[PDB]
């Protein structure tokens, strides 16, 4: 909707063009396209991440709108997440998807995404090596040869990252 | 028979900063980078594949102010462009 369409001229160009270096896509009408998004909005110890609400009904409604099916996760855990992970790279409908989005929205650390429960004496977070584990070609072996795009809103730090220089 | 195929591949992570650093979120337009991918996604979804809207969402961070983050893309191993074409 929203999401400028490719006409058949672009389409066709395009295709055009990168033919032989392009992913390719299945049918509009067969595929079914899966995406998970997972997004901690509430959380035992650290502030809540008010308004993630809104950002939940923007990637979801997007994401729907690029073709996709969006199920919607909440408020998990480490292990609650790794579990709501292997049970996706199992879904039965990536074998007939051309790709999948994944989607993770919470406060983070360098080493990873924070659970719900994570705190300074009791950590809670979720490695991103273990995100490309769960979806790789030996956990699920159906997005092989797949575009599989993962996306993450969380702090890496603490550091605002920025630097002072004189012009 | 049986074929060897990367245990790793066709993957491609766009992170909301860099390390160490932290992203920005407002309470009531929530965080920055998920609103301005949408608003890239949205526009150049038709003619750019995933790999050049990320880099042109990257370049709209480029000027400092405050609320400064810069969006990375880590373990990119896509062996072709992903266009979506929206509408297909
Ligand atoms: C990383 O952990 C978080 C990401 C998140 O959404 N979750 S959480 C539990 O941490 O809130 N990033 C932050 O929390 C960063 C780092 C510390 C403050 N912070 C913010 O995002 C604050 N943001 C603002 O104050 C703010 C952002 C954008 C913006 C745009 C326009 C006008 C005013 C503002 C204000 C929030 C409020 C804690």
């Amino acid at each position: 909707g929203n999401v400028k369409l490719c006409s058949l001229e672009e389409a066709q160009r395009i295709w055009k063009q990168k033919s032989a270096e392009i992913y390719p896509i299945m049918d509009k009408s067969s595929r079914t396209r899966l995406a998970l998004i997972i997004c901690n909005e509430e959380f035992d110890s650290i502030p809540r991440r008010t308004g993630a609400e809104v950002d939940i009904t923007g990637m979801t409604m997007l994401l729907q709108n690029l073709g996709y099916s969006v199920d919607v996760k909440k408020n998990l855990t480490a292990s609650d997440m790794t579990t709501e992970l292997e049970a996706f790279a199992h879904r039965p409908e990536h074998k007939t998807s051309d790709s999948t989005f994944l989607v993770f929205m919470s406060h983070g650390i360098r080493e990873g995404i924070c659970g719900k429960k994570h705190s300074e004496q009791v950590p809670d977070i979720l490695q991103l090596n273990a995100i490309f584990n769960m979806l790789n070609t030996k956990n699920c072996p159906s997005l092989k040869d797949k575009p599989k795009v993962i996306i993450i809103q969380a702090c890496r730090g603490d550091s605002p990252g920025v630097v002072w220089f004189k012009d | 028979a049986i074929k060897k195929a990367h245990i790793e591949k066709d993957f491609i992570a766009f992170c909301s900063s860099t390390p160490d650093n932290v992203s920005w979120r407002h309470p009531t337009m929530g965080s920055v980078f998920i609103g301005r991918l949408i608003e890239h996604m949205q526009e150049y979804a038709c003619s750019c594949d995933v790999e050049e809207i990320f880099r042109k969402v990257r370049f709209s961070f480029e000027q400092p102010d405050g609320r400064a983050q810069m969006p990375t893309t880590e373990r990119v191993t896509l062996t072709r462009c992903f266009y979506l074409f929206p509408g297909h």
